[PDB]
DNA sequence: TGGAGTACAAGTGTGAGGAAAAGTAGTTGGGACGAAAGCAGTTGAA
């Protein structure tokens, strides 16, 4: 919080969470037998079947940071690369990155054969990443309320 | 309904940028993080009194010694009256004597009469259950927990013409099984060390356990801290140790383990918030505001905050703040080892939209550590909030309000003898110095009477003459004794260095005495490169060394001068080590010791390498 | 106007504690370019 809420010559905290998720990337299994001294899982380590909290804070705070910069392609290219096949929160973020492109591009700037179908691609990415998010374990989304927003992107498109 | 949940758990932790967004594209801060947004919130104490009256471990079974909440008695039902505020605290010798209204700040009332009901057992917990708003009324009965029995008090028709609360009591049930019970709550429903039972309260004080009971007994939890609370009016109970929370509904036979807190944390405290949905839990390492669920009233594990302090003795108290748009839940954790509070601000809206704002900390009184802290309900953006503390190792209770906008008797019990014949016999010495000082303020005053006289120029010509030949007497022994092969005093003359009346002259005179010894067996240590150790700055001189103390001791002394003169006249004679020989004398004592040690300590003794 | 009991301190042996950076204790990661022809002695059964 100190780098982001300093704002003077700041890295805004996002290059430091990038530092955390580079050198503490460890897909190793949690051996669950040794007594643990000076480490604890739920806030500072990142084993297999547990995404690290600095990893998902790097995903939330770079989606929100990219929204406020209006580069979403570059986060959507990164989230593509790690298919965390053990959790639903990364897939909700990956579904929500495409919802933001499907939100931004659904203004149409007229009152176009390529402007149409690209939004349909992002709408179909949301409906298929939210489905695989909901098939996983516990991450309860307002899955009705998001469908009201995807249809609203298409009614503006028609 | 925000999005980032586990279902099982739900986090808004310590400044780690909470884990949700709806992406509400509504141009109205298009995000609904659990983190909220506002300005700051600084808190300011309003310190005021309300009332009054081996060590490497601490007892978990002792809980509190007081209570403070609005009570509505039996005669207020039929009549118009609604709600009277009381405070009942232990007193006495071993904590055994349990004993009101609000003008603008809560103060003890006019007739201010302690209703000292008497017991024969140590008080170890004093608490009400609280009230309900579904019942519409307030409870007028309170239960306390002691070592020897369990007691119930019943408050009947609090009086207004005399400010006197007559109290009634139930039968104090002693122990059939010899096991010290821990916690009461009602919403004799009690928790013994390892098992619980439901107790029945009667209507007739003019003269127990029901046929259903349960146990949570763990062979590998070691502590003696348990806790019980009724949950969400279903006659579900919640039972605690330091390792798990068990949910038990005695309506059916239905027992579920919900929290299992063995691995990295422990359950520390559990306050049931007057909100019949939301209830706040203090674990070690996290603060949990786990509410109730509308589908099944089991546990809505809500937005919890990762608290930082690690400790073994943390409590919590919570106060609701009811605004018309939303409900706040400020949570105050406090420890028995140090003097601090730690707070966090929660908010709640209609759609179970629990949020979080930030944290702050303030301090307490320096004498003791807090042991019981309770918020006054206050009958129910500039947040105001008020409460009472109680500190351990002091029997005083003070009252505090928070708005948005060191003496120890052990040093006293080391002096002050009761020996009246030895009183002035000690006290003569403080009157003995009444004589000895006034001579010294007057004799150097006779030197104040003279100012750079030739009669005292003679007196200092006589000074160095018995410093020259005395040196010439103290030199001529060391040359003949020089072959010792195995410094001095400069207080040999006891005739002078008492009545010399110039600092810049004697500084020059010793420099006049320094220049005289060009010969061997005599060196010195210079004062001006060393006199700075008292002022802790660059002091290159002896004459400006007085000039620092000259401006320094002006106010705090009668006439302020010759006392300041005499100490400067003392320190150069206090470092009276000016009797070093030449360089030859320690160098020839270097070479003698390495010869005496073996050839193994030759290579061990080498200074000046790199 | 000597003795009987007795707490305050000067003074003397027993082991028990304290710490660190070296090494070693169990899991998991990881190491190993070929589907050619007429023909002949033996050899099929007639």
């Amino acid at each position: 919080v100190e780098i982001l809420d300093n704002l003077s010559n700041s890295s805004s905290g996002l290059d430091f969470l990038q530092w955390m998720c580079q050198i503490y990337s460890s897909k190793s299994r949690f051996v669950q037998n040794i007594n643990y001294r000076s480490i604890v899982p739920p806030f500072q380590t990142g084993s297999r079947t547990h995404t690290a909290k600095f990893a998902i804070t790097y995903l939330w705070s770079s989606l929100i940071n990219c929204q406020k910069s209006m580069l979403i392609d570059k986060i959507s290219e990164w989230v593509l690369t790690p298919p965390f096949m053990e959790d639903a929160e990364v897939w909700f973020i990956y579904a929500s990155c495409h919802l933001l492109k499907a939100d931004t591009l659904s203004r149409q700037f007229v009152n176009r054969d390529i402007k149409i179908n690209q939004v349909i691609k992002h709408i179909h990415y949301v409906r298929t990443f939210l489905k695989i998010c909901l098939d996983k374990g516990g991450f309860a989304v307002p899955s009705r309320l998001i469908e009201n927003q995807l249809k609203s992107f298409e009614s503006r498109l028609y | 309904l925000g999005v980032g949940v586990q279902g099982a758990s739900l986090y808004c932790p310590q400044e780690n940028y909470t884990t949700k967004k709806q992406e509400k594209p509504q141009w109205l801060r298009p995000v609904d993080d659990t983190l909220a947004e506002d300005a700051l919130d600084l808190h300011i104490v309003v310190k005021s009194l309300l009332c009054d009256t081996d060590a490497f471990f601490w007892d978990p079974t002792v809980a509190n010694r007081l209570d403070s909440q609005y009570i509505q008695t039996a005669s207020d039902l039929r009549n118009y009256r609604d709600g009277t505020e009381i405070i009942a605290y232990a007193s006495g010798k071993t904590g055994s004597v349990l004993n009101l209204t609000r003008q603008n700040t809560l103060h003890l009332n006019r007739h201010n009469n302690v209703t000292s009901i008497e017991l024969h057992s140590p008080i170890k917990s004093i608490k009400i259950p609280g009230a309900s708003e579904s019942i519409g009324r307030r409870s007028n009965l309170v239960g306390i927990i002691t070592e020897n029995s369990f007691q119930i008090f019943r408050i009947e028709s609090v009086h207004s013409r005399s400010c006197d609360v007559m109290v009634s009591s139930s039968e104090p049930l002693y122990f059939v099984e010899i096991d010290d019970l821990q916690v009461v709550d009602f919403a004799a429903i009690i928790d013994i060390k390892g098992n619980w039972s439901i107790g029945r309260i009667p209507k007739n004080f003019n003269n127990l356990i029901d046929n259903l009971h349960g146990t949570i007994f763990d062979p590998e939890e070691l502590s003696s801290w348990k806790r019980i609370e009724w949950f969400s009016h279903f006659q579900k109970i919640l039972v605690f140790d330091r390792s798990k929370m068990i949910e038990i509904d005695f309506m059916n036979n239905w027992q579920t383990e919900v929290v299992q807190a063995k691995a990295w944390s422990n359950i520390r405290d559990y306050k049931r918030i007057d909100d019949k949905n939301g209830i706040l839990l203090t674990s070690r390492e996290i603060i949990i505001v786990g509410a109730s669920e509308s589908n099944d009233p089991v546990r809505r594990i809500s937005w919890k905050h990762d608290l930082d302090p690690d400790d073994t003795t943390l409590r919590i108290t919570v106060q609701k703040v009811k605004k018309p748009d939303h409900i706040l839940l400020v949570a105050f954790v406090y420890s028995m080892r140090h003097k601090r509070i730690y707070m966090h601000v929660f908010s709640h809206r209609k759609a179970n939209l629990f949020q979080s704002l930030g944290c702050s900390t303030v301090l307490e009184i320096p004498g003791g550590t807090p042991t019981g802290i309770e918020t006054i309900l206050t009958l129910d953006f500039e947040l105001v909030v008020d409460f009472l503390v109680k500190l351990r190792n002091s029997s005083e209770v003070y009252y505090y309000a928070l708005s948005n906008t060191v003496d120890h008797p052990e040093w006293a019990s080391l002096f002050n003898n009761a020996d009246e014949r030895e009183k002035e016999s000690i006290g003569a010495l403080v009157s003995q110095i009444k004589l000895k000082e006034r001579e010294r303020i007057s004799r150097v005053q006779n030197l104040i009477e003279h100012e750079n006289s030739h009669d005292e120029d003679k007196y200092l010509q006589d000074l160095g003459y018995r410093l020259s030949i005395a040196t010439n007497e103290l030199l001529e022994s060391w040359q003949k004794t020089k072959d010792e092969s195995i410094h001095s005093k400069l207080k040999n003359l006891l005739e002078n260095s008492d009545s010399f009346a110039s600092i810049p002259e004697f500084s020059s005179l010793l420099d006049q005495f320094f220049q005289y010894y060009q010969d061997q067996d005599v060196t010195f240590i210079g004062f001006e490169k060393l006199l700075h150790l008292f002022l802790h700055e660059d002091v290159p001189g002896l004459d400006i060394f007085y000039n620092k103390l000259l401006q320094c001791w002006v106010l705090v002394s009668p006439q302020a001068e010759l006392l300041t003169k005499e100490i400067v006249k003392d320190i150069i004679w206090s470092l009276a080590r000016l009797e070093k020989p030449s360089l030859f004398e320690p160098i020839q004592n270097e070479i003698s010791r390495s010869l005496s040690g073996p050839y193994q300590d030759i290579i061990s003794s080498w200074d000046m390498d790199d």
